[PDB]
């Protein structure tokens, strides 16, 4: 049985970074590498099984995560570092065993003047433990004086939404990233 | 501070229609998949179906059972979700959450945030309650109450002397007789010392038929 | 589709015991299956996911585990807020149906109660419409297992009595039972003695009245 690919990388509309989509991968046999021909894709790199004998392993499950981050934040898509996108948004464990992808999207995700759909977390009042997503759009409440639900002084909404113009280097630029995590079970993934 | 309010639940004729609503509050109901569960009374979970995340593209998938009478919808602009039923009968008689779980859609880490209930009742008929005394038998403590007969549909709620007698109450769940109406009891124990001195009320209140009886239980 | 079967219906057990729940499937579901806690007129709490998997807050004397086709529920140390119903649930597949377990309702075991038994004769009011109703009232017992049986003029009667038990008391952990007779106003003025029989091991009371008395 042929695997499902396209549903994820080929996808007609994609998720946000505070709300990572997600796609489970089981009973089915994978083209692993193929994809790496491609020229879209500007990272392809891989941690403790090497891009190249990815078809040559069998694993008993397997994660997709899909999302856009912007230019400079393809980086921040590994283990052990830190920052908006890495503490507040979406964090990677230190024996991280996978794949990390992402290509540019500047005709679908961008126009001139801005792209305001996609959004991500810059307050957070701890950082965000390893493979957690957080969804709560709730005040965050930055002085002593309680929120109350409405934001003002001290008082910001969390999320801020990407600006996004394809005008703008590609710094600013989309990245759809797509990352795979590899872990009984039947047959599984081949 | 995320909530999950939902309404729209009332009587229904069988064979006709209702909407419900599930709205959120402190998050985006567009981000996460959302899940319709049921329950009839005293009886066990049923799933209803599921919608899934805007980037998915509003999946729909129901329970076999609810074959072609179930369609699950959302709002974006209102930050709220549908659930649409037709061909209504006696199955759909329950009580229904609405409930957001990221675990089920294969996350590791989520949070089980639940709403609290709309009841859907579906009735045939209006019939109001007949309450008649359990007058009372008496030693040092005695019994008495009222027999709440021949009422439709459910519920009915009984207090005595308006909530101020609590203790020592039971009031037993209702029971579906033989000519369809519900029959229920309440009970309360009592010093037989205060059965000539102190008064009891039980407050039988009937809301579908809009209807509330106050039985006085005497010797 | 898939069937989920929960083993045994319920149970009983005193405060502190190690309690275990099973949660058989049909097909085997791998490892998707989740763990839910319903108190009364309230709304279902997450507790295990993943068949393995604590949720954030529950406390750890909760624990799952299972794979395939046979999974569990263990409760090292049970305790007064735990006593409710319980339901598994497997998500296995984001195209086809999903389906909760028939339940478990984990009950307190109490010392051995007889019953205070009260029997009422039907109310004057209900006799000027004709039917009577003759109610039997079992307060605060233990075991909730008890045998209920109508007498009129020492004719064991059948059929023509309903049967109610509400839910086990928060205080002092026992049972009540209702029993109502009905029959009609002709039939109630052609007999006179009616009484009604409580048998509880080896023990049976019956608290019986006379018509017109
Ligand atoms: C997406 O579509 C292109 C064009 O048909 C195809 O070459 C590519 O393989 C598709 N993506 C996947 C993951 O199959």
């Amino acid at each position: 049985n042929l695997c499902p690919f396209g549903e994820v990388f080929n996808a007609t509309r994609f998720a946000s970074v505070y709300a990572w989509n997600r796609k489970r991968i089981s009973n089915c046999v994978a083209d692993y590498s193929v994809l790496y021909n491609s020229a879209s894709f500007s990272t392809f790199k891989c941690y403790g099984v090497s891009p190249t004998k990815l078809n040559d392993l069998c694993f008993t499950n397997v994660y997709a995560d899909s999302f856009v981050i912007r230019g400079d934040e393809v980086r921040q898509i590994a283990p052990g570092q830190t920052g908006k996108i890495a503490d507040y948004n979406y964090k990677l464990p230190d024996d991280f065993t996978g794949c990390v992808i992402a290509w540019n999207s500047n005709n679908l995700d961008s126009k001139v003047g801005g792209n305001y759909n996609y959004l991500y977390r810059l307050f957070r009042k701890s950082n965000l433990k390893p493979f957690e997503r957080d969804i709560s759009t709730e005040i965050y409440q930055a002085g002593s004086t309680p929120c109350n639900g409405v934001e003002g002084f001290n008082c910001y909404f969390p999320l801020q939404s990407y600006g996004f113009q394809p005008t703008n280097g590609v710094g600013y630029q989309p990245y759809r990233v797509v990352v795979l995590s590899f872990e009984h079970a039947p047959a599984t993934v081949c | 501070e995320v909530q999950l309010v939902e309404s729209g639940g009332g009587l229904v004729q069988p064979g006709g229609s209702l909407k419900l609503s599930c709205s959120a509050s402190g998050f985006t109901l567009s981000d996460s998949a959302m899940h319709w569960v049921r329950q009839a009374s005293g009886k066990g979970l049923e799933w209803v179906g599921r919608i899934s995340s805007n980037v998915n593209n509003d999946a729909t998938v129901y329970a076999a059972s609810l074959k072609g009478r179930f369609t699950i919808s959302r709002d974006e602009s209102k930050n709220m979700a549908y659930l649409q039923m037709n061909s209504l009968k006696n199955e759909d008689t329950a009580v229904y959450y609405c409930t957001v779980v990221p675990v089920l859609e294969y996350y590791q880490y989520g949070m089980d945030v639940w709403g609290q209930g709309t009841t859907v009742t579906i009735f045939n008929q209006i019939k109001g309650p007949s309450v008649f005394p359990l007058a009372p038998s008496s030693g040092g403590t005695a019994a008495l109450g009222c027999l709440v007969k021949d009422y439709f549909p459910e519920p009915v709620t009984v207090s005595w002397n308006s909530g101020a007698l609590t203790s020592g109450v039971h009031t037993f769940p209702a029971v579906l007789q033989s000519s369809g109406l519900y029959s229920l009891s309440s009970v309360v124990t009592v010093p037989s010392s205060s059965l000539g001195t102190q008064t009891y009320i039980c407050n039988v209140n009937h809301k579908p038929s809009n209807t509330k009886v106050d039985k006085k239980v005497e010797p | 589709d898939i069937q989920l079967t929960q083993s045994p219906s319920t149970l009983s057990a005193s405060v502190g015991d190690r309690v275990i729940i099973t949660c058989r499937a049909s097909q085997s579901i791998s490892t998707w299956l989740a763990w839910y806690q319903q108190r009364p007129g309230q709304a279902p709490k997450l507790l295990i996911y993943k068949a393995s998997i604590l949720q954030s807050g529950v406390p750890p004397r909760f624990s799952g585990s299972g794979s395939g086709t046979d999974f569990t529920l263990t409760i090292s140390r049970l305790q007064p807020d735990d006593f409710a119903t319980y339901y598994c649930q497997q998500y296995d597949s984001d195209s086809q149906p999903l389906t909760f377990g028939g339940g478990t309702k984990l009950e307190i075991k109490r010392t051995v109660a007889a019953p205070s038994v009260f029997i009422f004769p039907p109310s004057d009011e209900q006799l000027k419409s004709g039917t009577a109703s003759v109610v039997c009232l079992l307060n605060n017992f233990y075991p909730r297992e008890a045998k209920v049986q109508w007498k009129v003029d020492n004719a064991l009667q059948s059929g023509n009595s309903q049967e109610s038990v509400t839910e086990q008391d928060s205080k002092d952990s026992t049972y009540s039972l209702s029993s109502t007779l009905t029959l009609s106003k002709a039939d109630y003025e052609k007999h006179k003695v009616y009484a009604c029989e409580v048998t509880q091991g080896t023990t049976s009371v019956t608290k019986s009245f006379n018509r017109g008395e």
